[PDB]
């Protein structure tokens, strides 16, 4: 019982990432309606990954966590 | 409230035109402002009830200038924003 | 004991959403079917900020589309 | 001034000398101790070693065995051996086992609880009787049944018969009931337990009956005692759903309140003191006189009693010749004593807003207008029905 | 010469029969300390000649050597239990000028 070495934070994970597996079968052709929630999710999710630099230079903080709720 | 338990009662007004313009000014400092922008004109358009409303119009304008792909927040964005926030609060409270 | 395991998990989940701030990852999306059991510390700001409600009444131009992609 | 400091210096020449003397004689002056205390400490320590594993006693057998259960879990059939008395062994008790062969090496364990913290009080009120003065004869019935059989065992052996038990306090609000209790527990200096009656209703179901059986086992131990159930009216409305209240939770609290105070149990000395403003919801098995003896009835005082009452509160405030003490009393026409106390807290609140540090005739006649406007704004009768 | 003699002795130091984290419930004036091993049950066990029972205060996280549960050192770590409850809640404080107007 001694710490003899460290392991990567990538190694010994609960779940392998799924972004390397094949992509979900649904695409935007099968989304029909709910076009009003579709403009609030392209902003909240998609835009802060590709371009972190638009949020910061204006001075606004991007939305943190996203909740989905309904019937 | 049996008599003699409370010695101070603080009523919290909905926002005055001096009270709504002093909260709006503190948040406006993070946004960019180009010359000509009066923050008193925006503070007379609104009517407020709460200090969540007065901060959410300034927050909505930093979302229109993000979509545009404009670094600076200039004076068209706060015309659209006052129209969305006042229109949103009349459609959840009805 | 089973209440003390549920509860240790949830307390740990708040303290790890805090650390997750200022990383390129868009903070955790999560969903619930009945939003009226939601613990108050979870939904508090600093962890979840956006509440994308999903209507079910919709109008005649947004119901049409749902028919059109299943058709 | 000088009175206080002579005595405080007198107890800091006692504390200093006693600590130096009592430290030196445990580390240098050893003759009635010495050999015999060095042998006894050496024998008990060697024989049981350490670490010692604390256990909990489920049951005794009289042939010197026990079944103890570790709190971790693995049960054990241990032996009672050497340097142990069976006078303290009994269910629930905490024993020391030897971590290899578990034999009960002794009992000395009592580990305080945060459930016996909330019940027991640390307080020592900073008011004593005659800061309640007025309604004079209403504290001179609670002194005939709480204080007086402890102080004179003579008089209640001389008449014979069983002594009184208990009291209920009920009546007009603003008649001081809460400070009346806070005064009969400070005079006697008996072990004063204190519970609000609203903690006996909890979201948990059937947890009521376990909590007040606990309260009375703690109370019986420290006896002689005074139990304050402050606000036993509160059990009449406070509820979280209709089964955490309703007939279900209200019957569980009655049943419990009935057993603790008179049952087969053959209770030791618990005096009970209840504060309340509902007499017509109580169990008819308590206002059965002969649990609870003289009940105390309180009403709004009259104009000469309210002259004694306004003199306790106005010495606090700054004093002037201008002040018209007698004319605040006259005008009030059987108004309670909780207002008289809301008017002198209102005189120094107007005084601070000015930043004038004298309380005079002007600050008291202004503070009476603010106290009569809140109770009178809430009277929406307007034109008398 | 110093370096190859740091490694040879670091091989001895890394071997640990066992060491726990306990916490002081309460002291007793027997020169013994009631320490709760933090997942298990309680054990009363005295101190080593490295520390006094004057230094050990309530709810201080200590070091224990699982060979006979002998207190070695006081452990540096310890959090107030109120710092814990205030933080999982989380509530910002402010100043008077940001609530003004
Ligand atoms: N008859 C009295 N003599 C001296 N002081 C009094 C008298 N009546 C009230 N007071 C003062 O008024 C204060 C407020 O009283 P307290 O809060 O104890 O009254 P209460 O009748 O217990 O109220 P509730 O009706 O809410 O149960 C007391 O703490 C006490 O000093
Ligand atoms: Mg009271």
């Amino acid at each position: 019982n001694a710490l003899v070495d460290i392991l990567p934070p990538d190694s010994d994970s609960s779940i392998s990432v799924m972004g390397e597996n094949e992509k979900p079968d649904v695409t935007y052709a099968d989304v029909g309606g709910l076009d009003m929630q579709k403009q609030e999710i392209r902003e909240a999710v998609e835009l802060p990954l590709v371009q972190a630099d638009l949020y910061e230079q204006i001075g606004i903080d991007p939305p943190r966590g996203v909740l989905l709720y309904g019937p | 409230l049996r008599p003699g338990r409370i010695d101070r009662k603080i009523e919290f007004p909905p926002p005055s035109v001096a009270a709504r313009a002093e909260i709006l000014r503190i948040h406006s400092r993070k946004m960019n402002l180009t010359r000509g922008i009066n923050l008193r004109k925006v503070a007379e358009k609104m009517n407020g009830c709460s200090g969540a409303d007065v901060k959410g119009v300034c927050t909505e304008a930093g979302m229109y200038a993000l979509r545009e792909r404009r670094i600076h927040v200039t004076q068209e964005d706060f015309e659209l924003a006052v129209g969305k926030v006042m229109n949103k609060n009349q459609e959840t409270a009805i | 004991g089973s209440d003390r395991e549920v509860q240790r998990i949830l307390i740990e989940l708040l303290t790890q959403m805090d650390g997750f701030d200022q990383s390129t990852n868009v903070k955790v999306i999560m969903a619930t079917n009945r939003a009226d059991t939601l613990d108050p510390a979870l939904l508090r700001p600093g962890r979840l900020d956006r509440k994308i409600e999903f209507p079910s009444l919709r109008d005649r131009r947004e119901r049409r589309l749902i028919f059109g992609t299943i058709a | 001034t000088r009175c206080k400091l002579k005595l405080l210096r007198m107890e800091r020449i006692k504390d200093h000398l006693l600590l130096e003397e009592e430290f030196v004689s445990n580390s240098e002056i050893l003759k009635p101790f010495e050999k015999k205390q060095e042998e006894e400490k050496k024998q008990l320590e060697e024989i049981r070693g350490n670490p010692l594993s604390i256990g909990t006693l489920e049951e005794i057998i009289d042939d010197d065995h026990a079944i103890v259960t570790s709190p971790t879990m693995p049960d054990y059939y241990v032996s009672i051996l050497s340097f142990v008395d069976k006078e303290l062994l009994e269910p629930g008790c905490s024993v020391l086992l030897h971590h290899k062969t578990m034999s009960i090496v002794g009992v000395l364990q009592d580990d305080a609880d945060p459930m016996v913290s909330v019940m027991k009080m640390d307080k020592s009120p900073t008011e004593s009787y005659s800061d309640i003065g007025g309604l004079e004869s209403q504290i001179q019935e609670i002194k005939e049944s709480v204080e007086l059989p402890l102080t004179h065992p003579e008089l209640y052996e001389e008449m014979g018969i069983k002594p009184p038990k208990g009291v209920i306090l009920y009546g007009a609000p603003g008649t001081g009931k809460t400070l009346l209790a806070k005064a009969v527990a400070n005079q006697t200096s008996a072990t004063f337990l204190r519970i609000v009656g609203s903690e006996l209703i909890q979201k948990y179901l059937g947890d009521g009956p376990r909590l007040c059986r606990q309260i009375f086992k703690v109370a019986g131990e420290n006896a002689p005692s005074i139990v304050f159930i402050d606000e036993i009216d509160a059990i009449g409305t406070k509820r979280y759903d209709s089964n955490s209240g309703g007939e279900r939770e209200i019957q569980r609290t009655m049943l419990e309140l009935l057993n603790q105070l008179d049952g087969f149990d053959d209770r030791g000395d618990v005096k009970v003191i209840m504060a309340t403003n509902k007499i017509e919801t109580l169990d008819p098995a308590l206002i059965r006189p002969g649990r609870i003896d003289r009940k105390i009835l309180f009403e709004n005082p009259d104009l000469s009693t309210k002259k004694k009452i306004l003199g306790i509160h106005t010495s606090k405030m700054n004093l002037s010749e201008d002040v018209n003490l007698e004319t605040l009393v006259t005008t009030k026409d059987d108004l309670s004593g909780a207002d008289i106390q809301a008017m002198c807290t209102e005189a120094g609140l107007l005084a601070l807003r000015e930043r004038r540090m004298q309380v005079t005739a002007e600050d008291f006649k202004q503070a009476k207008e603010r106290v009569m406007k809140n109770k009178v704004e809430e009277n929406l009768e307007g034109l008398y029905l | 010469n110093d370096k190859v003699r740091f490694i040879k002795d670091e091989l001895r130091l890394l071997q640990e029969p066992g060491s726990y984290v306990g916490e002081v419930i309460k002291i007793v004036s027997d020169k013994k300390v009631l320490v709760k091993v933090q997942p298990e049950g309680k054990y009363i066990v005295d101190v080593a000649k490295d520390i006094n029972v004057k230094d050990l205060k309530a709810s201080q996280r200590v070091c224990l050597r699982s060979d006979s549960y002998m207190l070695h050192k006081v452990l540096e770590n310890k959090a107030d239990p109120l710092v814990s409850l205030m933080m999982v809640e989380k509530v910002p404080d402010s100043t008077y000028d940001m609530v003004g107007g």
